[PDB]
């Protein structure tokens, strides 16, 4: 059984999400359905519930601009909200609460950005060990992922062989109002002229995927 | 209009402890039933821990526990561990005619109290690609330390910088529960160029670890 949530994204300030919730390996109205959000940082909001007798209940806070809706033919329940401010950027997920029940079962969450700029993919530089350590026998290497929006991008490295010790840092907002970060990952320094190393950074909102071979220099 | 009031807001215990995280319901949850308890790990969707006040899910260790009687519930974490640095929330549920509701709590940041540990710290200077396109990033790194307490300061020509990095702070290690830590100096290409010695200099403590390069030297 999974769930996933589709829609979202950026989207613009006065206008509304819509998202749909699509059920695989077994029905919709089997069961009852809450939409529930986070923004960045914060606590877990419920907005509404939608009982598998179709009927909805919402959080008094998002009744008036919220819509819960279930398609049996299409396997989805959807969420509406409209007149978005700032403050609805948030990640969005769809999710079988079972506070009380067995079953429980959650999508992965859709990040929404409620924002009038536009997509911006990033620049992605090397942050390069040195040929020679200067730090025993670890050292550390990177890439610097530049000036991109909105949120998230993704890093991998070695298209996912190598995992341990990778720290990719969270986003920072720049004064330009674009976002940063750096993903770092501390290898042998025996392995240096041996191993190759390959940061895999994906910005889904701008479709770009950079994959970047970082060498010592 | 249900709440879940969840007390403490965090707390920081270190492996081995008995951790207590209380929730009181505003109601009687639906059938005196529908609690429940979820951890969210950072970056990661929230996971249900236990379900109907006190079942524990069979993909959860034993270690975790649920209890409730009359409005008080409470999660109890026997032996607390490494991974268990997550932000726990109780989340309930009110049934009637013309109400089908849900509350969460608040929230606990539950914190993994442990030695000190040094950073290892890294300078990156910027790369020549990108000083083409007219910017250049310096970057520091403190990898893997405790506390996350570190003042980090950079000198350009041994001038103490103001005002032109920034921070950015991992959360504790599943594994160590050490941070991490980069400072970013943005400079312009034409400023950047105008200076030989960049330096970023980390005191935690009594020490301070300066880790410096010569502009175009290598």
């Amino acid at each position: 059984v999974q769930l996933v949530e589709s829609g979202g994204g950026l989207v613009q300030p006065g206008g509304s999400l819509r998202l749909s919730c699509t059920a695989s390996g077994f029905s919709i109205d089997s069961y009852g359905f809450s939409w529930v959000r986070q923004a960045p940082g914060k606590g877990l909001e419920h907005i509404g519930y939608l009982t598998a007798g179709g009927r909805a209940f919402y959080a008094s806070w998002a009744k008036s601009r919220s819509t819960i809706t279930r398609n049996t033919n299409e396997n989805t329940v959807t969420l509406k909200m409209n007149s978005l401010r700032a403050e609805d950027t948030a990640v969005y997920y769809c999710a079988k609460l079972g506070s009380g029940n067995p079953v429980a079962i959650w999508g992965q969450g859709t990040l929404v950005t409620v924002s009038s700029a536009s997509t911006k993919g990033p620049s992605v530089f090397p942050l390069a060990p040195s040929s020679k350590s200067t730090s025993g026998g670890t050292a550390a290497l990177g890439c610097l992922v530049k000036d991109y929006f909105p949120e998230p991008v993704t890093v991998s490295w070695n298209s996912g062989a190598l995992t341990s010790g990778v720290h990719t840092f969270p986003a920072v907002l720049q004064s330009s109002g674009l976002y940063s970060l750096s993903s770092v990952v501390t290898v042998p320094s025996s392995s240096l002229g041996t191993q190759t190393y390959i940061c895999n950074v994906n910005h889904k909102p701008s479709n770009t995927k950079v994959d970047k071979k970082v060498e010592p220099k | 209009d249900i709440q879940m009031t969840q007390s403490p807001s965090s707390l920081s215990a270190s492996v081995g402890d008995r951790v207590t995280i209380t929730c009181r319901a505003s109601q009687s949850v639906w059938r005196n039933k529908n609690v429940a308890w979820y951890q969210q790990k950072p970056g990661k969707a929230p996971k249900r821990l236990i379900y109907a006040i006190a079942s524990l899910y069979s993909g959860v260790p034993s270690r975790f526990s649920g209890s409730g009687s009359g409005t008080d519930f409470t999660l109890t974490i026997s032996s607390l561990q490494p991974e268990d640095f997550a932000t726990y929330y109780c989340v309930g549920h009110y049934g009637s005619e013309n109400d089908a509701y849900y509350a969460f709590g608040q929230g606990t940041k539950v914190e993994i109290k442990r030695t000190v540990a040094a950073p290892s710290v890294f300078i990156f200077p910027p790369s020549d690609e990108q000083l083409k396109s007219g910017t250049a990033s310096v970057v520091c790194l403190l990898n893997n330390f405790y506390p996350r307490e570190a003042k980090v300061s950079w000198y350009v020509d041994n001038a103490l910088q103001s005002g032109n990095s920034q921070e950015s702070v991992t959360e504790q290690d599943s594994k160590d529960s050490t941070y991490s830590l980069s400072s970013t100096l943005t400079l312009s290409k034409a400023d950047y160029e105008k200076h030989k010695v960049y330096a970023c200099e980390v005191t935690q403590g009594t020490t301070s670890v300066t880790k410096s390069f010569n502009r175009g030297e290598c």
